[PDB]
């Protein structure tokens, strides 16, 4: 494959987390890298291409309780409840496709690492009316 | 009809403006794209799935990630930016020489034609080193993304040339 790792040099934060799927609600262990207003995740630390990319545009973070996983938080859009979060993930053949998430539920290995991740992600959110403008205009004419 | 499109180019070239002019029928005031935008646009019986990837320096090593499955490349250039045209040329050829991009037809949007002294399509053809490339299917479409001039013409070319 291609080594794309210059993209991830000197990140804001990195670490292992468990994440819940979009349509199919399965948990997966993923290596996350937060950098340049994007949250990336990988299957293995040795991967040179991301499994997923989440541009951090007008998202918020909330603590949630989960019956089976500890130290959970969610990424969500407060202004457009129920609307799909922009993201992409890689299919088996390497083709990038759009994500299906309305939220990203994530479990951290300790409450300390949860706090670190929430603080870091909040600091890295790109906030701008532009994103809300796009969502609103798109929804008005979607067919 | 269906077509997967990858839209690339230097930061500030006009990629996102073009995307939403097509998707929303209107010129919007953009901000720099930190990751990507993706939209599906129906135009004259073809659905174009368009991936607009951020063109900032730091993001470019990630462009290769988006190659797989690409059927058409749209490469957008700021025609008023003579300081960075050679940089745009270098990036374009890196893209089209990639093993995953060998079959992609190439649409160049020679964008910002509204600006004084903006490079014309014939100059862009020369400056992007397209004249040498005689074994690929490419076209330089003059455009002004903010007025919409040339955008439908570009999509028309894609439909006409995609095999
Ligand atoms: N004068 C003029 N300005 C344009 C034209 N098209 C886009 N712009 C402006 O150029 C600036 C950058 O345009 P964008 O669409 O955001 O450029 P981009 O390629 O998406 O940049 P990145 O998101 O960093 O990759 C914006 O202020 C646009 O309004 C044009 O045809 N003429
Ligand atoms: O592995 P299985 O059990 O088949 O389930 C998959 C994984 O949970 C994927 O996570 P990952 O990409 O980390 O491998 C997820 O993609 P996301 O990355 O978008 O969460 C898929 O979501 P949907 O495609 O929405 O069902 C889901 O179908
Ligand atoms: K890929
Ligand atoms: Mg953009």
């Amino acid at each position: 494959g291609n080594d794309l790792t210059h993209t991830f040099f000197n990140p804001d934060r990195e670490g292992w987390l468990l994440k819940l799927g979009g349509r199919v609600k399965t948990w997966k262990r993923r290596w996350f890298i937060l950098t340049d207003n994007c949250l990336y995740y990988f299957e293995y630390t040795t991967d040179k291409e991301p499994r997923g990319i989440i541009p951090l545009e007008n998202l918020s973070i909330r603590e949630v309780e989960d019956p089976r996983k500890p130290n959970c938080f969610e990424l969500y859009n407060p202004s457009h409840k129920g609307q799909v979060i922009k993201a992409c993930k890689t299919e088996a053949d390497g083709r990038v496709v759009e994500g299906n998430h309305v939220v990203y539920r994530i479990s951290a290995p300790s409450p300390e690492e949860k706090e670190e991740w929430m603080k870091s992600i909040k600091a890295s959110i790109s906030r701008d009316p532009f994103y809300d403008m796009l969502a609103t205009r798109k929804r008005r004419i979607a067919n | 009809g269906s077509m997967r499109i990858l839209m690339l180019g230097l930061d500030a070239a006009g990629k996102t403006t073009i995307l939403y002019k097509l998707k929303l029928g209107q010129s919007v005031t953009t901000i720099p794209t930190v990751g990507f935008n993706v939209e599906t646009v129906t135009y004259k019986n073809v659905k174009f799935n368009v991936w607009d990837v951020g063109g900032l320096d730091k993001i470019r090593p990630l462009w290769r990630h988006y190659y797989t499955g690409t059927q058409g490349l749209i490469f957008v250039v700021d025609c008023a930016d003579r300081d960075r045209i050679d940089e745009a040329r270098q990036e374009l050829h890196r893209i089209i020489n990639d093993r995953e991009m060998r079959d992609a037809i190439i649409l160049i949007f020679a964008n910002k034609q509204d600006l004084p002294d903006a490079m014309k399509p014939h100059e862009i053809q020369e400056k992007l080193g397209l004249t040498r490339i005689r074994d690929r299917n490419w076209y330089v479409q003059p455009s002004c993304a903010t007025s919409g001039d040339g955008l439908y013409e570009g999509l028309t070319w894609l439909t006409s040339n995609y095999n």
